[PDB]
């Protein structure tokens, strides 16, 4: 009566989407603004 | 090209992703739960109509302002050396005008068809009721961006139509049969909004 | 009969062939007729005849209409999940290709009356082209009748 | 704690099922009916049907609300053309108290056969996600599942397969509003998107 | 019999067999029309002689034709899983190996009709690079063939 | 035999193996045509020793089609999912590395034919260049064909 | 035995070692390969003295041949999911690194020998130079042969 | 033991502090390697000087070639998923700062040996910001060794 | 204990403490170093008064090594997933903070050393940016002191 299943918990589809949708959502402002710095125009001549 | 770089890095990495996604379904056995059955019948028939009656106006309208001010910044900027533009042109502005009437006309054509029921099984709704959801939303597909490529197109043609005329009063005449070919591809969505709308009947 | 979820592919067979198909002759109108308006000022005698360039994409809207009239009338509750996906084939095939005879028109219909302007003996060169441009459509109708009518 | 096995006078085993907690409600009292099940290894089970497309599960307890009362497991065992495959469905479920039948509807608890089905919340009393619906609203039997595991037609070694879940990526409701924020999502980075470009002159005169 | 959803891929097939050729020609045929215009203002006697670059972008929309077409009469409810992804595979095949020739026509093909203009010795070398192009499609083309008899 | 799923990736195989290849041949071909008829203005006589790198080109095209032939003539209902793995893997090692070598010949067929018109003493150079360049499409080639025997 | 999905990623090893390693023997022979064309017009005795940053990208190229060929004589139907995933880990390691070291010859092999024609005292200098770039895909050698003997 | 799919993580790490840190390397070879050639046409003396950045971009080379070795030799299968785990940490770590490590040396050797073209006092200068962009990749090391041990 | 899937948090949180961190170092380096070379050109004199944003930003990589070390001191099989997020957020704090340093690191220290070979007098106030530009890491080492002890 062996091999019992893996209990993956009954809100599954919320937590999935929690995780998802804030990291690259975090992850794509992270990008933007450390795109947005790294290159930024300065007046290097002086 | 900055802000195009995230839509190309966006459009990259979702599908890349849904190709290494694609691949681990089928590859240990586990198509059975994708599911194309499941995501076209449990979520509502409610959101396709709603959907489709609302992008019917907008999308139309969309094209509709994108066509005025291609042919309005050309009224305004040939107009100032030859003033007798502003009168004999507006047609064009017209012509980009019905593309929003055929919207509108449609979309409360549309409107009037959807009606409420009450079960909430993919059995129970039946498939006289789930075809009432996904024609109203191809036919708000294929009157909203039909009508928005007419927009742009009876646009286009009345800018150079408007500057044309600038330098010569007698072409404007002839420039003006090349809009009506523009703007019949908007009659042409609207024909096809009322045949995938015509045999159709929503309620219970 | 077919499950309740058959008749989307088949709407979308429908609005495809017509959605797609809009766009081609929105491409080949406003920037073969731009082309039209620009050469008009330096010569106004071919005003009347480069209006063909304009309606070679006429046609191809006339493509995508037929075959939508055709997927919007076989379409019915409760079709087979095989019809409905030889109609969302059908209308891929002919909207998706009347946008390629759209762009072909479009680009090779705004260069052929700038040269028709500069020299009136392209005006025979340019309708060949306008030919073989417009039957990229017509080859993507007659696979659209023989996925649809099966 | 073992499952309760039905296995069969040929050298094969059939239908086996498993939870952690088996709680059955009548009105308002709460009976924990999963030491009599799964801890004591001894069970009435009078008709464990097979036919190799529909098979049966009778479990009764002869000690509960008032009387004897017994539940029954329906599956079945289809072939599906647009699938082609076996798919299995707990198909409703019974209850039996005095005479009357409770009916509970199971949809969502179907999977392909050669898998399990395996969720954990199977229970009553309707909130939005339940895969336990009765046939009618204001019934008295309500039943809780805090684990669920069932494996039926397709039984080898005594022992579950793989499992099919309920644990769904995407169940429709998360999907339908992400489908409807992704859409206009894309309205609102249209609209940005223009308002980002509308730069000042540099000069005036 | 297979499974219902087996005929969506080769509907795909005879799909992307006609869009993919009908997307390449239409490249060929658009970027080669915009060399027509161009060198005909000067050379006017080289019209006729120079629309083969358009005409042999337009073998490569008959190469998708011809496969769209064995592939839709093909077509039958009920087909099996392996006989939907060789119509699949083989529409693919003929399609984007006919789109990419018809990127190399319409390249080679804009750029040698400018050639041509400026020197006629050109004219012999400009049809022996664009038959190179043009057997890539004929690559695509027994391979789609092969693929749909099976 | 194997899953019903298995005879995908082989006849994706058989498809990448020349699309990817097509394309690679296709970029050789069109990115050295222009470097043809940017020479062929003042030196007319290097023409037919220039359709080298269009046939070196043409040969990357011909090892994508022996390898899908070889895979579509291996092809059957039901192989096992081992067998349609190696098949798979042997079409993207043929067409990408053939895209790159298609790629690799076009660059330096551009700039080679470009720099031989003002010196002729490159041309024994040059040659020798597109010989490396075709030979990553024949390594891709050679393990693809010990990938499709197993 | 293994799984039957266990081949999929030892197969992945062997294409994704050679085309990326193609890739990388792409772009040493192309960007070194423009400009050698560049250079042969002023000084044209230094044109065989020239291709060593080709043939050190060629290295690159018979680099991935060798571990795609040793990885497709280990495959085996229904080996353990460890041993695939080294395959996997191998192709990857010498792929990418060839790549990258593929990208290192070409771009100093590019200002080397335009500096030379002004300069003979650099090509001492830029053959040591390409030293440090052909080490880089020999490092990816010993990491993908030490992760198939395993 | 651990689960079949537990060698996927740590053959990652394998491949990863060998791959990026081949980027980083290649980078530091190819940008620094330009700022040699400008250099070169002017200052013929300080040549063998002057590769102290690619030297030391190798250096980044062999920093990720030791743990890919460290963790093929901690390879094994039945490993439990927390000894996977800190592989594929310490391959990330140790590549990924080897690749910003090599972006460092890149950047600051290419300016540095264009700018000691033109006063040999910075050379002393280049050489201290160098051995301060080295420790990067050595600060990579040493976290990467004390995630594989344990 | 925690779940088996937990260890891969933290060592997550032990590679990203030291990735971002040498990244935000690389940029520090790289971009002043550029500035030093520059300015050297015209005063010799102060290099190793001019050095100093180059040190200044290599603490950035060393506050990352701090936590790299004290996270991969805390790792044991069987963590709670609770220890193992607040080990990830340490790390993604000390990190990408310490990038968010190096890029005021990187552009002050470029165009200082700029201006302070121009006038001595910015000197004072130069380095008094830098320690407002260095405190971003700093601030970014105590939450993840304070997430660590936890
Ligand atoms: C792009 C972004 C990608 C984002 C992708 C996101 C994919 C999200 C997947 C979530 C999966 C389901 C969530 C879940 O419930 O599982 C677990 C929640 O554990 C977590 O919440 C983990 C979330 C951490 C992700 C952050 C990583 C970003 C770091 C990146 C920095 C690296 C920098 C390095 C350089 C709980 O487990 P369970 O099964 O629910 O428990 C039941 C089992 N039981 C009964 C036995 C106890
Ligand atoms: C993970 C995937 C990783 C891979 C993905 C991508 C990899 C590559 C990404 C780099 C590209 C970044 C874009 C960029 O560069 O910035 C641009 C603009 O940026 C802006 O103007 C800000 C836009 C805000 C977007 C915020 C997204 C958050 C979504 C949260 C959603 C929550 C919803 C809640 C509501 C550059 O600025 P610019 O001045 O315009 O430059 C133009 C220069 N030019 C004019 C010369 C052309
Ligand atoms: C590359 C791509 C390979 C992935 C596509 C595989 C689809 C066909 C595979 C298949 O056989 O169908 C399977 C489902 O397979 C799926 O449903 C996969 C769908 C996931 C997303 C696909 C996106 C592809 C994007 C592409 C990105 C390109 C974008 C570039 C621009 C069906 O499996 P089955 O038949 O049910 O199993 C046997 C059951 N039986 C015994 C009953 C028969
Ligand atoms: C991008 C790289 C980063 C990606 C990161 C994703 C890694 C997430 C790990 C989760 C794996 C869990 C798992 O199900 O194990 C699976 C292993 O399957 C694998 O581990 C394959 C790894 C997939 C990575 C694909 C990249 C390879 C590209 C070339 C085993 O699944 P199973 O136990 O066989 O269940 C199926 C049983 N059934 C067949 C009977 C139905
Ligand atoms: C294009 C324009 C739009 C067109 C898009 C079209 C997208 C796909 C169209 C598929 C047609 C529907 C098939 C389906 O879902 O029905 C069945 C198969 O469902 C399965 O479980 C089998 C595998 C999943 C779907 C495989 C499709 C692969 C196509 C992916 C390739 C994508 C590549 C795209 C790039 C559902 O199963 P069932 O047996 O009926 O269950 C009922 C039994 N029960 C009630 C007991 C539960
Ligand atoms: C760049 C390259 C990146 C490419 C990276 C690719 C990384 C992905 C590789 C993971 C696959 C291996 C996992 C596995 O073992 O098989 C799993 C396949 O299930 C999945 O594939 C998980 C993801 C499915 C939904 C995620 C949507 C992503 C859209 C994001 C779009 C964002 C776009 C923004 C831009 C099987 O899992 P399961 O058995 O079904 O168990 C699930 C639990 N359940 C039973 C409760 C349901
Ligand atoms: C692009 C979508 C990528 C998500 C792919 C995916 O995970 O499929 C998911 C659904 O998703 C679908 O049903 C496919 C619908 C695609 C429409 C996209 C718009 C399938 O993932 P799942 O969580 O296993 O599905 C729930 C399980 N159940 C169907 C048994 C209840
Ligand atoms: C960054 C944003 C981050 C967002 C992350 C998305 C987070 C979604 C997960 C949270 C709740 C999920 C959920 O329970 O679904 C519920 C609905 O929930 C919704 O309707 C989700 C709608 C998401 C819109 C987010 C706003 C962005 C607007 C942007 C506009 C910009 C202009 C329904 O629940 P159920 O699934 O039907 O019940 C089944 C029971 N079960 C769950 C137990 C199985
Ligand atoms: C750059 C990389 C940066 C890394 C950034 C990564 C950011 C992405 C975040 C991933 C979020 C997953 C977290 C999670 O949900 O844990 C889930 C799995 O746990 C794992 O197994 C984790 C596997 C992640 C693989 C990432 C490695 C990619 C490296 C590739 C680089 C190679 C490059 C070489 C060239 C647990 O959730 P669950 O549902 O409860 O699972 C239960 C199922 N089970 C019982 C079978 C376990
Ligand atoms: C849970 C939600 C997570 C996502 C939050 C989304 C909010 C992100 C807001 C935008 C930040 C973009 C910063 C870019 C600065 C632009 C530079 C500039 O304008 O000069
Ligand atoms: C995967 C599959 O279909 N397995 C079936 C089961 C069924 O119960 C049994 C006969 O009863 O025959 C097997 O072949
Ligand atoms: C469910 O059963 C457990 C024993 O496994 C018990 O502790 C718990 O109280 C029960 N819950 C209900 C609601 O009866
Ligand atoms: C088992 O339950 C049934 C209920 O239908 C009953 O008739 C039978 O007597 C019971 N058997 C035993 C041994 O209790
Ligand atoms: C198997 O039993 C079921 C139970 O009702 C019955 O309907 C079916 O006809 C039986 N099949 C055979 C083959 O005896
Ligand atoms: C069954 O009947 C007996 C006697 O009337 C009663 O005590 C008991 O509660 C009943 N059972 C249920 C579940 O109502
Ligand atoms: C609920 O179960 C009853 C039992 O007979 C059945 O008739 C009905 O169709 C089911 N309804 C749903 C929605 O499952």
């Amino acid at each position: 009566t062996y091999n019992l299943a893996y209990k993956y918990n009954f809100e599954y589809p919320v937590v999935f989407n929690l995780v998802l949708w804030i990291m690259i959502g975090l992850a794509l402002t992270l990008i933007v603004t450390c795109y947005n710095i790294w290159n930024m125009d300065p007046g290097y001549d002086s | 090209t900055g802000l195009v770089l995230l839509y190309s890095g966006v459009f990259v990495a979702f599908w890349a992703c849904l190709l290494v996604v694609g691949i681990c379904y089928t590859i240990f056995d586990l198509g059975f739960r994708f599911d194309v059955a499941w995501f076209l019948t449990e979520t509502s028939p409610f959101m396709w109509s709603n959907l489709g009656i609302g992008l019917a106006i907008s999308l139309s309208v969309v094209g509709a302002a994108w066509g005025i001010y291609i042919t309005g910044s050309s009224i305004i900027g040939g107009g100032v050396k030859a003033p007798r533009i502003k009168t004999k042109n507006l047609v064009s502005i017209i012509f980009c005008e019905a593309v929003a009437i055929y919207g509108i006309i449609m979309a409360i054509v549309i409107s009037n068809m959807a009606e409420p029921f009450s079960a909430t099984d993919p059995k129970a709704i039946g498939h006289r009721n789930y075809h009432a959801g996904y024609s109203m939303f191809g036919a708000g597909l294929t009157v909203g961006l039909s009508n928005l490529f007419c927009g742009v197109c009876v646009g286009i043609v009345g800018s150079g139509a408007a500057l044309a005329d600038a330098q010569n009063p007698s072409l404007f005449v002839k420039i003006l049969i090349v809009e009506i070919f523009g703007s019949a591809i908007g009659l042409f969505g609207v024909i096809v909004a009322i045949l995938q709308t015509s045999r159709v009947k929503m309620g219970d | 009969n077919g499950p309740e979820y058959a008749s989307f592919f088949a709407v979308m067979g429908a609005s495809a062939a017509m959605v797609f198909s809009a766009l081609g002759a929105a491409y080949g109108t406003a920037k073969s007729g731009t082309g039209i308006a620009a050469m008009s000022v330096m010569r106004p005698e071919m005003i009347m005849k480069s209006i063909i360039p304009v309606v070679m994409a006429g046609i191809i809207a006339i493509y995508g209409l037929v075959v939508a009239v055709l997927i919007a009338n076989s379409l019915n509750d409760g079709i087979s999940l095989y019809r409905s996906f030889l109609q969302l084939g059908a209308g891929l095939s002919v909207g998706l290709s009347g946008l390629a005879a759209g762009f072909a028109i479009g680009i090779v219909g705004d260069a052929g009356v700038r040269g028709t302007a500069q020299q009136p003996r392209l005006f025979v060169g340019m309708i060949l082209i306008l030919i073989f441009a417009e039957v990229l459509g017509l080859y993507g109708l007659i696979v659209a009748l023989i996925l649809s009518t099966k | 704690m073992n499952v309760p096995v039905s296995y069969n006078d040929s050298y094969d085993t059939r239908i086996l099922f498993w939870a952690q907690n088996f709680s059955v409600a009548y009105g308002e009292h709460w009976e924990d009916l999963t030491s009599r099940t799964f801890g004591v290894q001894d069970l009435n089970l009078t008709g464990s049907f097979w036919n190799d497309t529909v098979a049966r599960l009778v479990l009764t307890y002869d000690s509960l609300f008032g009387t004897m009362v017994t539940f029954k497991f329906i599956l079945a065992n289809s072939y599906y053309s647009v699938s082609a495959r076996h798919w299995f469905t707990l198909e409703n479920l019974e209850i039996h108290s005095n005479g009357s039948v409770a009916y509970f509807n199971a949809s969502q608890v179907t999977g392909p056969s050669i898998y399990s089905f395996h969720c954990e919340h199977v229970s009553s009393e309707n909130e939005d996600g339940n895969l336990l619906v009765p046939d009618t609203q204001p019934s008295l039997w309500q039943m809780t599942f805090r684990d669920f595991q069932i494996q039926a037609f397709n039984v080898t070694d005594k022992k579950f397969s793989y499992a099919s879940d309920c644990a769904g990526f995407f169940s429709p409701g998360i999907w339908m509003g992400l489908l409807t924020s992704l859409f206009m999502l894309f309205i609102f980075t249209y609209g940005l998107h223009m308002i980002l470009s509308l730069k000042t002159m540099d000069r005036f005169d």
